[PDB]
């Protein structure tokens, strides 16, 4: 299953990074890659994913 | 609705979802909504049906692969087994569609398997932060003269 | 994957491991370190938990900066974990009470 | 919780006459951090607590509830067993010999 | 923990036992012991817990 992310960005686009500043609870400059093929978001809550 | 059903192709027509036998190819079960089931025996109808009407919103006539293949997952699996959650992430792979799990710290061991980085989220006080994570397979061998 | 599901992580025992690891060492430990002489058996839940604590007691935490790791599974896939690079010290972990 | 524990008490009582409540879905929505103290605060008004979980969890569990209620599907039909945690264990270690 | 367990058996009642026939998906008899001290049901997607 997972080889399959392969077709992805090559037939299509797909997000690789957010930028935050000043949004919600982040104050200042934030940042997070995400990764080409999958890739999830955790942490206890109220932690600012959502 | 009722010059819409005369007018508007969109109302010429009533869907509904089925579930097919694999072997036989008969019908089991004929569902126009979502009622009763379990829940994750309903968010699994929900998931299914949102990604396969995801891809034709997402799809020039025709194409195989859509333009944009991102999807966002909030509160992934949240109140489905594994092995039901299992297959919503296989059935997101069928389509072609670059997933995002978010997840408060649940079904931790499934976005192992099928994800390859994450994103740790955490506050104190009134601040929040992100830290990035990853991790890749050495698939060159497992162990040289040994059974893989 | 009833069994699998039922072998969940303890979360309160690797909290204690990591304080007592901590204080035998006295020092600045990297992710990496943990893992090396911690061998996780849920690798990527604990490394949840420890970048989890790093962030709890204020010792934040150098994403720009990249460390490595290795580890493996039962049978027998080997891994290779990306980490950022940070240091816990016992100091501030055990000046934070642990929920 | 906390009203249906005054709900629940007696006129001049300050424990309830019926005990039992009962949580579906119990954390969905929450990590240990928050499913703790929501263990906490049931047990401190005064009720016992029954828990429904797909299999989410089952860390917590165990360490604030002392039997489980095993529910399996065949087919059309269902059964459900009951057991205590230890004997679980119990099967688990037989498991480990595969 | 025990130490809070008292109160439970003592002062309030508490359920012992769900006995169910032909209910539901539960063909025949059935029946599931509740430890006084607090029962967790678990079980995969569909098994009918609910
Ligand atoms: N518009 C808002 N109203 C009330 N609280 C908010 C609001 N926006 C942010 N918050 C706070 O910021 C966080 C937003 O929710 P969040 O933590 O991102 O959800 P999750 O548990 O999925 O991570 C919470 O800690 C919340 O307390
Ligand atoms: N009265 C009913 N209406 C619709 N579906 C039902 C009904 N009774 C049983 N079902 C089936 O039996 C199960 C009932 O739901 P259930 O399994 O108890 O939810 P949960 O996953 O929380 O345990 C489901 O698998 C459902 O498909
Ligand atoms: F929604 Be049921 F409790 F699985």
């Amino acid at each position: 299953m997972n080889q399959v992310s392969g077709l992805a960005g090559k037939e299509s686009f797909i997000l690789t990074r957010i930028e935050l500043f000043n949004w919600g609870g982040f104050h200042g400059l934030h940042q997070a890659a995400i990764h080409q093929d999958g890739t999830a978001v955790i942490g206890p809550t109220g932690s600012g994913k959502t | 609705l009722g010059a819409k059903a005369l007018l508007d192709p969109r109302f010429r027509l009533e869907f509904a979802v089925s579930v097919m036998d694999r072997q036989s190819g008969n019908v089991i079960e004929s569902r126009t909504g979502s009622q009763g089931g379990s829940g994750g025996e309903k968010e699994i109808i929900a998931s299914y049906v949102l990604t396969a009407s995801l891809s034709y919103a997402l799809c020039p006539a025709g194409s195989r692969y859509p333009l944009f293949g991102t999807i966002i997952l909030d509160e992934a699996f949240s109140r489905s087994s594994h092995a039901v959650a299992g297959r919503i992430i296989a059935a997101l792979r069928e389509f072609g569609l670059h997933a995002v799990f978010i997840t408060p710290n649940k079904e931790m061991r499934l976005l192992r398997d099928h994800t390859r980085s994450a994103i740790v989220v955490h506050r104190r006080g009134q601040n929040s932060n992100m830290a990035s994570l990853s991790w890749e397979e050495l698939e060159r061998h497992y162990q040289r003269r040994g059974n893989a | 994957d009833f069994w699998d599901a039922f072998n969940g992580l303890d979360r309160e025992v690797l909290i204690q491991q990591t304080l007592q690891l901590l204080a035998k060492e006295n020092r600045p430990v990297g992710l990496a370190e943990l893992a090396e002489l911690l061998p996780p058996a849920h690798d990527l839940e604990t490394f949840a938990v420890w970048i989890g604590m790093a962030r709890e007691a204020g010792i934040e935490v150098i994403d720009s900066q990249r460390e490595f790791a290795e580890l493996s599974d039962g049978e027998g896939r080997r891994w290779r974990f990306n980490l950022p690079t940070t240091g816990l010290e016992s100091q501030a972990l055990m000046d934070i009470d642990w929920e």
